[PDB]
C-alpha cells in the first residue's frame, strides 16, 4: 500500500483543539492516489496561511509534484499534489 | 431499458450555484446507478436475498415493484469550503462518489 | 438523539403528535409546484449532508425556500418566504 | 406518496418454496416504495451522494432522482429438509426490511 505525508498546518488550531503546524499520515482506500494540500489568503500582498493538509484521491492533484493554486483571483486560494510533503511550498498562477 | 450499472456523472458546484462556499474542489465526478433488475436476478448483479424474493414475487404479482438499482459501495472526497462566518473548513464528505451499484 | 422538531409532510412512520426525533436539524420548507400552487413541509434532517441540504441549490428549476434550525421544536418559528 | 416501507406477506407456497422450506409457512418481508424528495429527511437515512444527486436533479430533471430502498435488513431462520429426511435449522439475512430510505 503506497505511503503519504503531508505537511499540516491549521491557523484555527485553537477554537478547533489542535496541533498549529507538524506532519499528517494520509490514509487512502485500496487502489486511490493520496495528495496533499495548502489554502491560505493573499490580503495586500501579505500571504496568510490557513490549512495545509492530506487531500483523498482527486483528479485535480494527479502527478503534480508542485502545489500551484489554479484559480485566477479567489478569496481563498488553493492548490493540491501528490507527493510527500508536495505542500511544503505553494505558489499562485 | 438497461441492466443495473454505474453511469458518468460529473457535478459542477458552479452548476449548482454552490461556488461561493466550495473553495474546493470546483466539482467531482459523482457518478449514479440506474438500470433494471430484472427477472431471473442476474448472478453478477450485486442482490441482497430481500432483492431476490422481491424479484420472485414481482414475476408473480406485478402489484409488486421491482428491486432498484442503487449505489453499493461508495467512496468520499474532501472539499474545503467557507462556513457562515467565512470561515475556512476541511471537510474529508464519506459516501459521495458511486464506486459499485446494486440492486435492492 | 438530543432535538425534537415539527413534521408535516415529512414525518416519518414512528411520528408522534407530528414531531420527530433527529441528532440534526429541524427544517420548515416552502415550495413552489408546477403551477404558482404554494405548500409548507416541515421535519427533521440528519446531521449528515445538512449543510447540502440547508443551503440548497439557487439554480433550482422550482422555486422554494427551505430553513433549517438547531434548537427542540425550533421549526415552528420558521416562516421561510419563497425566493424573487 | 413518499419513500416509506410497504407490507408483504410471503407465502412460500405461492412463490415455489414450500416443497424446500418446512417452516414457516411464509412471513413478513415487506417492500420500500415511494418518492425521494427535496429534502430528504432524517428517516431516510440518505447517503451523502443521494442527497446531492436530488440536489442535481431538481437543477436538471435528466439526472434520475434517488431510489426508495430498504437500508435495513434483519434476518430470519428457515427449516429445511436434510437429504435424509434430517429437518435442519439455517439462518438466512437480508430478508426482512426493517426500514426504509433514499439512495
Amino acid at each position: 500500500a503506497e505511503t503519504r505525508e503531508c505537511i499540516y498546518y491549521n491557523a484555527n488550531w485553537e477554537l478547533e483543539r489542535t496541533n498549529q503546524s507538524g506532519l499528517e499520515r494520509c490514509e487512502g482506500e485500496q487502489d486511490k492516489r493520496l495528495h496533499c494540500y495548502a489554502s491560505w489568503r493573499n490580503s495586500s500582498g501579505t500571504i496568510e496561511l490557513v490549512k495545509k493538509g492530506c487531500w483523498l484521491d482527486d483528479f485535480n492533484c494527479y502527478d503534480r509534484q508542485e502545489c500551484v493554486a489554479t484559480e485566477e483571483n479567489p478569496q481563498v486560494y488553493f492548490c493540491c499534489c501528490e507527493g510527500n510533503f508536495c505542500n511544503e511550498r505553494f505558489t499562485h498562477l | 431499458k438497461s441492466s443495473c450499472k454505474r453511469h458518468p456523472l460529473y457535478v459542477d458546484f458552479s452548476d449548482v450555484g454552490w461556488n461561493d462556499w466550495i473553495v474546493a474542489p470546483p466539482g467531482y465526478h459523482a457518478f449514479y446507478c440506474h438500470g433494471e433488475c430484472p427477472f431471473p436476478l442476474a448472478d453478477h448483479l450485486n442482490s441482497t436475498n430481500h432483492a431476490i424474493v422481491q424479484t420472485l414475487v414481482n414475476s408473480v404479482n406485478s402489484k409488486i415493484p421491482k428491486a432498484c438499482c442503487v449505489p453499493t459501495e461508495l467512496s468520499a472526497i474532501s472539499m474545503l469550503y467557507l462556513d457562515e462566518n467565512e470561515k475556512v473548513v476541511l471537510k474529508n464528505y464519506q459516501d459521495m462518489v458511486v464506486e459499485g451499484c446494486g440492486c435492492r | 438523539p438530543f432535538l425534537k422538531c415539527y413534521c408535516s409532510g415529512h414525518c416519518p412512520d414512528d411520528a408522534i403528535n407530528n414531531t420527530c426525533i433527529t441528532n440534526g436539524h429541524c427544517f420548515a420548507i416552502i415550495e413552489e409546484d408546477d403551477q404558482g400552487e404554494t405548500t409548507l413541509a416541515s421535519g427533521c434532517m440528519k446531521y449528515e449532508g445538512s449543510d447540502f441540504q440547508c443551503k440548497d441549490s439557487p439554480k433550482a428549476q422550482l422555486r422554494r425556500t427551505i430553513e433549517c434550525c438547531r434548537t427542540n421544536l425550533c421549526n415552528q418559528y420558521l416562516q421561510p418566504t419563497l425566493p424573487p
